[PDB]
């Protein structure tokens, strides 16, 4: 099948003391392991990239390892501001789910609870075997020089990988539940990434983020969303 | 390859003229030829760098006209310089003062200039600073690294065959093999290091070895490579990052009978 | 198509000049200085004053009228910088190396750079910062883009005007001057040593390696020189490029050429 | 040995292909190809350094084809060219792992201060000869060094000769290549001291060094054994805590032999 | 002057030897071959330096055997620097290195110059500062102009004085010289080591590229110095040059020359 990263579903902490959320993977310590926070109505942020890197804005508090068949992040003074969903993901390039995400792990907290942008168009209401097409409008970078994704969120369920394309648009890769249905594509010189779903299916009904790939001279996939956009919620 | 005459004649000599773009991690669209900020480890243990901080090794595999309808390409002679050394005189663009009222600080610190010429990839030997540093994924580094990774590992072998791949840390040319490669590297580490760098068009390197037989390109390919990590710029924060510049190569070719 | 070499009498001359530093000249005062050198902000907002720039120099000299066909060619090169001594004055308003001290040498980033050509010398841009903006009334990479910092093929020139080329901009372009010899050294670091030489004994041959020099198109030599000594810090702590001239002396002989 | 005429033909030529892994001390696995942290000691009476703080010379010793599986008139491979190279120069560009930052938010401080780079190429174990920096420092058991050190061994001490005839044993400090002796060896070395020193570090597989002495004739293998001989401590490794460990590297030798007749 | 046959015998060559003591400036008689302490001024236009702060160009015009048309060729040089382990007093009025430390050895900028002709060396003049006012006494740059801090064509002397012609003002005339051979090396920088090497085994050959050495005008040759080895740093932190005599010696031998 895919490769599977198993998350405990829920952690509570007080205020003050320290959060661990583990991401269990088979052999995982010998893959470069990335963490997002997601707040709910909000664009998912990176907090941690390959294993231990914080990017400028994520503070000291937030800590990140990965040795055995076990990952961890580690937020240690916790604030209600922390409260939030969290995910590990890999990346296995040359694989049929190249893209594999945790299952998540919602913490709560026990106490007393731009230069780059990513604008997203097209969701909406649509009948089962209908079409629709989302779109995403980058500003502030080249858009040629960046792999783009689409990733959902269903109602309940966690955030799985739907779509990559690279900055050239010549590599394209979907998940197994989307193969004839889905069509990713790209207008460099208007700056848009766009998701063509027809023959849409009840199970399709999520919020769809748009994710961009760090900066790469031939616009090459790199395993990593280091920049999301604020979602688009369709419904069937 | 029992190597034999050299053909002479108008169409028995070709030429091969290209630039490479140096692999230094480009961080964003705006640091293309730099490095990201080069973060500390807090132990040996926990050393996991961010691919954009890791410099790597740029190829090329460049096709010469088809020979076969047993004749192969010989590169003879190398031209080569770094292209752009006059960018680091640019010491007015978000620098840190030397001191109170200063121009910025200047680019300086460990560089690697490194080039190779040969009739196929340029071959590898892993060697590690430390073992348990976890290369990222989407490098191509030293697998099973064991405690002995550190001095000498035979079982870290590798071709250089992949752009923005090979981190410069990882890989030094395996001088057991590259028996059909010349190559030619200078480390020059240390903090505060002067770049020295010379230009000139008049410089030639002769590829031939002491049986005067130049490297031979297998399927009609001609394999550069090149590391031209200049050194380190340091920003307004203290924060530093490594820099590179692109490598001009000229190589000409004869046709070699063989056997 | 080069052929003989005419000898006798009248077979041969001399060329004999000097080329002075534009350094940027902040005014009359700092002739052959440059501007205090400013830090910018950001990579953004990077819009250095046209006299913080030092430029490439450069002199268009006609030779004796020719012309069945022969063309002036340089054969020897003899040059040095005039006024190294010049750096020893070390009592006039610099900043003391510490209590009562003698002031501060001139040191730092030094690029030492001449060319003897038949023809302008042609330039390859490359840029430390893309976004770097370079003032009207310099000559510089128009259009830069991402891949400026590394390497971008449109940016192409001739060094065909004085204090418009601005060196941090422009190196020779490797990929022509076939008809020009360059040499050129940029030895960066804050604090380095000028190391500068001075004889009237040493001699430059501009012959390729088939024993042809640079062919003077329309009897017209073309001499090329940078010369950026270093830093001069004064006793605020400002720091500013001081440059000096370069002796030119070139012996050239007739050669007859086809079509 | 008197040397007479070298043999030609296909199976007249052999070589000899190998690195050497140094030994800089080894204090624990973690650190295999660094020394300890350097102690310095109160005085110069009470200076005892540990085993794994003092780097040592590398040898190896390589059996060469027999030769003499002949008939009257006598054999020996004879060492002609070398090729040398430090193993694993980029690794010094590790700068992001456990070191001491150069200043503020800077990168980490590279491998830098006194270096010795060292090799030699003989047909017999090299030749030592010692000389002690303080007389009165105590080296380790485990370690082969000057015995009955007197204030002369200071300077030049003429007991305290020894041959490389084992590795891990031999600390670097102690020994120089006997100059009197070593007529069947070819040695060089570089001594770069200073403490903020830039190593430079050449790579290339077009360089060649000739082992022939001014009569035309190299080191002669005895019992057909090449001794190759190697020191590399490209520096010192200042890491978090400002303590500092020798790094040295490994280094790849290839030698070319050719048999040579010698009598009597 | 068509220059012919040298002249053979027992009687067709002659040599000669002497030392060149430095003008560093000789403040007092217990400061001989030392400068002044050097004083910054305040700004670049009230900049008056004393006379005994200035190291001046040494000559020497040493008059040869009566000959006459036969002239006198300079032909080999052997040169060294006299009393280089003196610069090895580190106990003797020093500032420490650190507390405890032994002295602070004579380092930083260094001017080392030799020049053997058969007439006066001819100087150029160039000015670090174009309003500083030499003293009296001194021979320097008249009516100095701005373009005088690059190049003055105005600015021409003979190096014909002893304690007269400042070093920071004059370099060898490249335009100049046919009948002087010269060699120096500027080693400029605040902290940089002196390298000075002595052997009696060194000849420089003071022929030019047709087989000829400098001719001796009025039956006299010519030898000209500057060695300032660096600074000394005194207890109180003030900095005086310190300069060491040069050995010449000089073969010479009878050529016939015309008209």
């Amino acid at each position: 099948g895919s490769y599977v990263l198993t998350q405990p579903p829920s952690v509570s902490v007080a205020p003050g003391k320290t959060a661990r959320i583990t991401c269990g993977g088979n052999n995982i310590g010998s893959r470069s392991v990335h963490w997002y926070q997601h707040k709910p109505g909000q664009a998912p942020v990176m907090i941690i990239s390959y294993d231990m890197n914080r990017p400028s804005g994520i503070p000291e508090r937030v800590s990140g390892s990965n040795y055995g068949n076990t990952a961890t992040l580690t937020i240690s003074r916790v604030e209600a501001g922390d409260e939030a969903d969290y995910y590990c993901q890999v990346w296995d390039s040359r694989s049929d789910h190249p893209y594999v995400f945790g299952t998540g792990t919602r913490v709560t907290v026990l106490g007393s609870t731009g230069e780059v942008q990513l604008v997203e168009s097209g969701g909406g209401l649509v009948k089962p075997g209908g079409s629709l097409r989302l779109s995403c409008a980058a500003s502030g970078i080249t858009f040629q020089y960046y792999a783009m994704n689409w990733v959902r969120q269903a109602p309940g369920k966690g955030l799985e990988w739907v779509s990559s394309i690279g900055g050239r648009g010549d590599t394209t890769y979907y998940t197994d539940s989307v193969k004839g249905r889905f069509t990713i594509s790209r207008d460099n010189s208007k700056s848009t990434l766009y998701l063509q779903m027809n023959s849409l299916r009840a199970e399709d009904t999520a919020v769809y983020y748009c994710a961009k790939e760090p900066f790469d001279s031939s616009g090459d996939h790199r395993g990593v969303f280091d920049y999301w956009g604020q979602g688009t919620l369709v419904t069937v | 390859v029992e190597v034999l005459e050299v053909k002479t004649g108008v169409d028995s000599i070709t030429e091969v003229e290209c630039f490479l773009t140096p692999e230094m991690g480009d961080p964003d669209e705006h640091l293309r030829g730099f490095s990201k900020s080069i973060s500390i480890s807090d132990t040996f243990e926990s050393d996991s760098p961010n691919r954009d901080m890791l410099p790597c090794y740029s190829v090329a595999r460049i096709p010469l006209p088809n020979l076969n309808e047993i004749l192969m390409w010989e590169a003879v002679t190398l031209k080569t310089e770094v292209i752009g050394v006059t960018s680091l005189m640019n010491v007015h663009s978000n620098g840190q003062a030397t001191h109170d009222n200063g121009a910025g600080k200047p680019v300086q610190g460990t560089s690697f200039h490194f080039f190779s010429v040969g009739g196929e990839a340029l071959e590898l030997q892993g060697v590690l600073f430390n073992y348990r540093t976890k290369y990222p994924d989407g490098t191509i580094f030293p697998k099973n690294a064991t405690v002995q990774s550190q001095v000498m590992n035979t079982e870290h072998k590798a071709y250089l065959d992949k752009n923005k791949a090979y981190p410069v840390e990882c890989w030094v040319p395996d001088p057991t093999r590259n028996e059909n490669t010349r190559y030619f590297g200078t480390l020059t580490g240390g903090e505060n290091v002067p770049p020295v760098l010379h230009i000139t068009n008049t410089a030639t390197t002769v590829l031939l070895d002491e049986f005067g037989v130049g490297p031979l390109c297998k399927g009609d390919n001609l394999y550069l490579s090149a590391v031209d990590v200049c050194g380190m710029f340091t920003n307004r924060s203290g924060s530093q990052q490594w820099r590179g510049l692109s490598r001009y190569f000229k190589v000409q070719l004869r046709k070699r009978r063989v056997k």
